[PDB]
RNA sequence: AUGGUGAACUAUGCCUGAAUAGGGUGAAGCCAGAGGAAACUCUGGUGGAGGCUCGUAGCGGUUCUGACGUGCAAAUCGAUC
RNA sequence: UUCAAAUGAGAACUUUGAAGACUGAAGUGGGGAAAGGUUCCACGUCAACAGCAGUUGGACGUGGGUUAGUCGAUCCUAAGAGAUGGGGAAGCUCCGUUUCAAAGGCCUGAUUUUAUGCAGGCCACCAUCGAAAGGGAAUCCGGUUAAGAUUCCGGAACCUGGAUAUGGAUUCUUCACGGUAACGUAACUGAAUGUGGAGACGUCGGCGCGAGCCCUGGGAGGAGUUAUCUUUUCUUCUUAACAGCUUAUCACCCCGGAAUUGGUUUAUCCGGAGAUGGGGUCUUAUGGCUGGAAGAGGCCAGCACCUUUGCUGGCUCCGGUGCGCUUGUGACGGCCCGUGAAAAUCCACAGGAAGGAAUAGUUUUCAUGCCAGGUCGUACUGAUAACCGCAGCAGGUCUCCAAGGUGAACAGCCUCUAGUUGAUAGAAUAAUGUAGAUAAGGGAAGUCGGCAAAAUAGAUCCGUAACUUCGGGAUAAGGAUUGGCUCUAAGGGUCGGACGAUCAACUUAGAACUGGUACGGACAAGGGGAAUCUGACUGUCUAAUUAAAACAUAGCAUUGCGAUGGUCAGAAAGUGAUGUUGACGCAAU
């Protein structure tokens, strides 16, 4: 059964620290505590220790990332731009 | 001595001898385990002697876990029908 | 502080030149379910262990008493 | 209902003034004084827990076997067989590939 | 009056940095023979969390050129580095995420991180969270790169200064509100001694510039000139315009 | 004004230890069932989150402007909090 | 608090006995860290001190008493403190701790003039201080004193350092064999150098298991009650360090190849990167049996006797139970822009320099045997009388152990073990007080003001508005029930294969009967509602007249700065903080 309509995991916190702020929070504590597939292994076996650390419960792999995501946009326009520029300096 | 025989026999539990609440006197959690270890330990049983399949055990395993059956004799008629068709 | 189940062992023990003195230990047990038995126990006092030989027959115990060298110091009770 | 002290002057619950409650052949009890529990050797590669290899305080290693301290095998109170099977693995088939 | 709040940090009694639970300092290898001529490998042994710093670092093994031994070397990761993964440093490496490379051996656009000031200071800039440095030109004839800071600066740096390919990681950090106070007290109680903050207006007049008044205010212009000595240095120091 | 002495009280940081009954509320995650063409929507359980809450030890000190006010005490005692 | 006896010139206060009480296991009990310093114990003894008394004392006089290879210190490093090399300063001295330094010594070879000159290599880490709660080599039980003990005595062990022999193992294939494997063992060559592990680590939650305690059955003893009843009430029935064999969740190995997906936790995770299943391996937390060890300790009976004080006998056994309490531990789960010491020290592996057998050698990581283990602390109080407050001051001062009943409970109330019965007393019962209480009818008319007091109170069931950031508001508000006794219904474990037999938990619901209509019967225990001003919230300060609307806070915004820098420190410096830092940063509002 449903217990909250919209608050979800911030429902800890009560009616404290505003709407809002609630908000914000809650679209980040999703974000960090979801789990993740593994580009190694290729099971949803990933979860965050601390903050910019993912690590994969099988095949005991770490690998260095976003704060609150695996990877972040930023870092996905970086990885095609380094593979842009590193074809045309040896083809 | 004598007041823990009379309590056994049901005296003195009353609603005005309680002082904690229901949960207080006794969790619903330790119920809860107690009778979900129950209906488990004889879905393994029937199991294990051949009276029921891994299909129908799997099945009756999370609707157990699921509060589907009340009690152990509740789950023991539901596989007599379930065995009856 | 160790115990010995073999009458051959024990016999060396009773030669290794560092044993000077040795006790018997007569007791009065009941077994399963029958008749009480004396049970003997033989403590040698080593250098650095004492060695207990537990014998719960007392026809084979009173060859062992015996069969002692003589030149070893021997406390009955 | 007997109630026990310390047997040391440390009057304070660390980790090293832990105790245990026993009954003497006098009749009464008595806190004992219990050391640290230990903790097994790892694996060098992946961290696990060796089998084994006796489980002791670093300074008792000095008084027991060697035959207590590792395994009949190479890398044997080092590492697992596990990463010793992936070492000789990728040790053959490395050096195969630098030939060709 | 008497000395004010930030005259008294310059003395380092309780204001020093707390620096028990940190992992070492973050740098780059020594500018040796091998990163000048070639490329040597390190692999990379763990990635762990650092005390006070937001990005994670890692823990990178290379060999000893000249001696039978391993060194270590602690890194601040970028993002996709993983845990087995090889790193390549020299003026021949690779244009790969994580290999560390003159800034005069990569094209145009280059995103780069731990960007070296100066040849073999082992990394000065764009080393926060989130944080790279982008290459927009190069002087062959004079030996110069022109780069973009995080800031917004450019900058002229010379061609043999070094730096890794990738972003910092750990980004995002900062857009997650810390909704109470007792987060701001643990993210302080790791860092130094700056926090919470007294405002200046609610002290006396012997204490700050800003102190006393039948009402709290400032009571002449905040804006502070450059030329201004220790103790008058309070509020909004050479200020070229305010407002929003 | 000159030269000296104090952080055994107390203020703040740091290092290494220790201490904190029993209740109320029931957040994520998870299981089963029901309604529905679909998106989905509801019920019963499980679970045990929070600078949450009632209330001991503890810490603090609101009121009686109580006691005392050449005091037990140069700041304490009682109730209430 | 009381009665009697003893002692004394003298007794409300000393001692003994008897009685009545209290602390009620977060103690008025049993130990300690600081601090005190002989206050500890015995004999003698009362001028002064113990705000009455005194024959008593923490007083006075005279003596006695603190025993360690294993408990601590000593060793290690933490924040930090601080020499040397150097640079400052007229100078007392300041900076800095690996720094612009020619910074130091352990394996052995070479010599049989004598003890260490000389030959390759190794290592460059470069003072020292800093914890009686952090790290750390090694001891237990019984007995013993007027006062000492894990320190003495008896018995039984262990560690370190150093000497050495025998047995065993190994070698003519020189440096062991077995198992497919996980790996096993009484042993079973390993320098430089390198690599890894242990030391070494947050907090909360539920669950599994262990130990002690609690509760309880039968039996063998002792004590109490006995008008009447009670196969009854109380009490004893214990087993150390260490040692041998054996014992485990987790993990791992072999076989095998899974959708009709299965296995599986209280809590949903796991499997073709090989599940379920069958058969094996391992860590020894922990438990069992035996040795230690009944010879001890405990409980009784029958006999000697001023006596130095004893002797002889028996028994000391077998079970049950759990949301129990305390504590340890295991596998898990939640949380962080917080991810939760260091070093000494010990071990393993990689490596293969040397050393080595056949008429002979090697292993002191297998067994046994020999010697030694210094120095300092150790009595006692630890507080309403041994510490600090001018004092034998109702204040202040860190921590471990924790029985039965009632009950949700470490609440209140009563009791067992143990400890106290101390605080000047006798007589009387005016006013006024301090503290605790009760009131006809009215019900805030009192007063600046409901100040103070009263009312409410536990649990179960029913019911619950405006508003709202949808989380709350909420125990909203507002009602009902509650004892005792006799019964009924439901909820489990195990055992030989379709159902029986047998054993053991308090949980909930319901029905009769019963009473001066009483029943959370003492104890314990929310008043509620409609609004305005103000600060968002939790948090914080004027120790000793102000706790608030003041401060802080998250959020928002502005300002400076790319290191030859911003802000700040210093008399100076070859000097410092931010900085183990780099704009998602630091600094200033
Ligand atoms: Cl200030
Ligand atoms: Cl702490
Ligand atoms: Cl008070
Ligand atoms: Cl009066
Ligand atoms: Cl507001
Ligand atoms: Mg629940
Ligand atoms: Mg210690
Ligand atoms: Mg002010
Ligand atoms: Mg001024
Ligand atoms: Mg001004
Ligand atoms: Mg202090
Ligand atoms: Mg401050
Ligand atoms: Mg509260
Ligand atoms: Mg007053
Ligand atoms: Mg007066
Ligand atoms: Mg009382
Ligand atoms: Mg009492
Ligand atoms: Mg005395
Ligand atoms: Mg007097
Ligand atoms: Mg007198
Ligand atoms: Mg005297
Ligand atoms: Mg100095
Ligand atoms: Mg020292
Ligand atoms: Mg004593
Ligand atoms: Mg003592
Ligand atoms: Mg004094
Ligand atoms: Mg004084
Ligand atoms: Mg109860
Ligand atoms: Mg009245
Ligand atoms: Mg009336
Ligand atoms: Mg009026
Ligand atoms: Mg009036
Ligand atoms: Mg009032
Ligand atoms: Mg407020
Ligand atoms: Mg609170
Ligand atoms: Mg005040
Ligand atoms: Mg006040
Ligand atoms: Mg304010
Ligand atoms: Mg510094
Ligand atoms: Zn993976
Ligand atoms: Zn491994």
């Amino acid at each position: 059964a449903k217990r909250t309509k919209k608050v979800g995991i911030t429902g800890k916190y009560g009616v404290r620290y505003g709407s809002s702020l609630r908000r914000q929070v809650k679209k980040l504590e999703i974000q960090q505590h979801a789990r993740y597939d593994c580009s190694f292994c290729g099971k949803k076996t990933v979860k965050r220790g601390a903050a910019g650390i993912w690590t994969c419960s099988c095949c005991k792999k770490t690998v260095a990332g976003g704060a609150y995501t695996v990877s972040t946009a930023a870092a996905a326009t970086v990885r095609s731009t380094i593979r842009r520029l590193r074809e045309m300096v040896e083809a | 001595r004598a007041h823990a025989q009379s309590k056994r026999e049901g005296r003195h539990s009353g609603y005005g001898k309680r002082k904690g609440t229901r949960e207080a006197r006794l969790p619903s959690q330790v119920v809860w385990i107690r009778r979900l270890r129950v209906l488990r330990r004889l879905l393994a049983k029937y199991r294990d002697a051949g009276k029921i399949d891994k299909h129908l055990y799997h099945v009756l395993y999370k609707e157990s876990k699921g509060n589907a059956f009340k009690h152990k004799r509740a789950l023991v008629e539901h596989i007599i029908q379930a065995k009856a068709d | 502080a160790r115990e010995i189940t073999d009458i051959k062992q024990f016999l060396e023990l009773t030669r290794r030149a560092d044993v000077k003195t040795a006790t018997v230990k007569i007791n009065k047990k009941l077994n399963k379910a029958g008749k009480p038995f004396r049970q003997t126990k033989f403590k040698v006092r080593g250098s650095s262990s004492l060695y207990t030989l537990v014998i719960n027959d007392a026809g084979k115990a009173k060859k062992l008493i015996q069969s002692l060298p003589p030149t070893l110091k021997v406390n009955r009770l | 209902a007997q109630r026990v002290t310390f047997r040391r002057r440390n009057p304070y619950n660390t980790r090293s003034n832990k105790i245990k409650v026993v009954k003497t052949p006098g009749g009464i009890l008595r806190a004992q004084h219990v050391k640290k529990l230990a903790t097994r050797p790892k694996c060098g590669d992946c961290g696990s827990a060796l089998q084994g290899i006796s489980t002791l305080r670093p300074r008792q290693y000095a008084t027991v076997s060697k035959t207590h301290k590792t395994v009949s095998r190479a890398y044997g109170g080092s590492r697992c067989a596990n990463c010793v099977k992936e070492r000789i693995i990728r040790a053959f088939l490395i050096e195969e590939q630098k030939i060709v | 009056g008497r000395v004010i709040r930030n005259q008294r940090k310059g003395a380092g009694s309780i204001f020093t940095s707390h620096t028990r639970l940190r992992q070492g300092a973050a740098k780059l290898r020594t500018l040796d023979y091998a990163e000048r001529h070639g490329y040597i490998r390190g692999i990379v042994k763990q990635i762990v969390h650092d005390s006070g710093r937001g990005a994670p670092l890692a823990k990178v093994v290379f060999r000893d050129p000249y001696k039978y031994r391993l060194r270590e070397e602690i890194f601040i990761a970028n993002e996709g580095v993983h845990t087995g993964q090889f790193i390549y440093a020299g003026k021949k490496a690779s244009l790969n995420v994580g290999n560390v490379l003159p800034l005069g051996s990569v094209p145009e656009g280059t995103i780069v991180s731990n960007v070296e000031e100066k040849p073999g200071d082992r990394g000065a800039l764009a080393r926060a969270s989130g944080n790279y440095v982008i290459i927009i030109g190069h002087n062959p004839d004079e030996n110069k790169t022109r780069v973009r800071l995080p800031s917004g600066a450019k900058k002229v740096i010379s061609s043999d200064a070094r730096g890794v390919i990738g972003v910092i990681a750990g980004g995002g950090r900062v857009d997650k509100p810390l909704l109470k106070a007792g987060r701001a007290f643990h993210k302080y109680r790791l860092k130094r001694n700056s926090w919470p903050k007294t405002r200046g207006v609610a002290m006396n007049p012997v204490d700050h510039p800003h102190g006393g008044g039948n009402h709290q205010h400032i009571g002449k212009a905040s804006t502070i000139s450059r030329g201004a000595v220790s103790g008058q240095k309070a509020g909004l120091i050479a200020a070229r315009r305010t407002g929003l």
